[PDB]
């Protein structure tokens, strides 16, 4: 039993962050870590070796910019985690992570240790209430309100086709290819 | 020749019926598999048919 979860968008480009019943995302930033490569010399400069979001937007030339997932696929699990430590940071939501439970969107024909591994964190490092993981294309029609209907989603990771009926998705028709936005 | 004719239709119409119906009648009535061409989950169904009702609404 909990207030109101959080749903959490793990979008390949920008991660859309708010709380269900929200109209929009209140929390849309970037999905890369950026790492400051110049030296600090000078004391009062810039604090930490970690920048997410809006303070790496506008610090961009500093930083060193590394994208932890590429086709919605993690390669790098320390900067996954360290990104979602900061969902739940002073800057987006201020919130702690095991009073709300957590929505999260894989994209279709993902591996099993993928789901797994996500499971862990959220559980063991966040110990949240509860975990739910949906499917792209089935809540894209939902928010469209229509129950039929083929979802063509062409993101930054990867572009996919899931024909779904009465809400439920045709795991034999799925179609998905690796060019996408980036 | 008329009955030759008419009755090689009859017996020929009633093999096409033998495939016509495999496809047609026989799987109208019941089908191999739902529309979505997979077996049904007992145990996704259970917890689904809850879920669908308040998703789909
Ligand atoms: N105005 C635009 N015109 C064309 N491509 C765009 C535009 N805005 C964003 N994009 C592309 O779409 C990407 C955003 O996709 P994203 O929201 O991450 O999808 P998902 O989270 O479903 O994978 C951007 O990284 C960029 O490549």
């Amino acid at each position: 039993i909990a207030n109101q979860p959080v749903v959490i968008d793990n979008g390949s480009g920008v991660i859309k962050a708010g709380f269900a019943g929200d109209q929009i995302p209140k929390y849309c930033f970037p999905n890369y870590v950026g790492r400051p490569k110049h030296v600090r010399v000078m004391a009062g400069a810039l604090e930490g070796d970690i920048f997410i979001g809006p303070k790496a937007e506008e610090h961009r030339g500093l930083l060193s910019i590394r994208y932890p997932m590429e086709h919605g696929i993690v390669k790098d699990w320390n900067d996954m985690e360290r990104i979602w430590q900061y969902v739940y940071s002073k800057d987006q939501l201020q919130t702690f992570s095991e009073e709300h439970p957590v929505l999260l969107t894989e994209a279709p024909l993902n591996p099993r240790k993928n789901r797994e591994r996500a499971a862990e964190v959220f559980f063991e490092t966040f110990n949240v209430p509860a975990l739910f993981i949906s499917m792209q294309a089935v809540l894209s029609l939902y928010a469209t309100g229509r129950t039929t209907g083929v979802v063509l989603d062409s993101g930054d990771g990867v572009t996919h086709a899931v024909p779904i009926y009465e809400g439920f998705a045709m795991p034999h028709s799925i179609m998905r290819i690796d060019i996408a936005g980036r | 020749k008329i009955i030759e004719n008419a009755e090689n239709e009859y017996q020929t119409a009633i093999s096409e019926n033998y495939q016509t119906m495999s496809d047609t009648t026989f799987k109208a009535l019941r089908r191999q598999l739902p529309v979505t061409r997979t077996k049904i989950d007992w145990n996704k169904i259970l917890s689904y048919k809850i879920g669908k009702e308040m998703q789909n609404a």
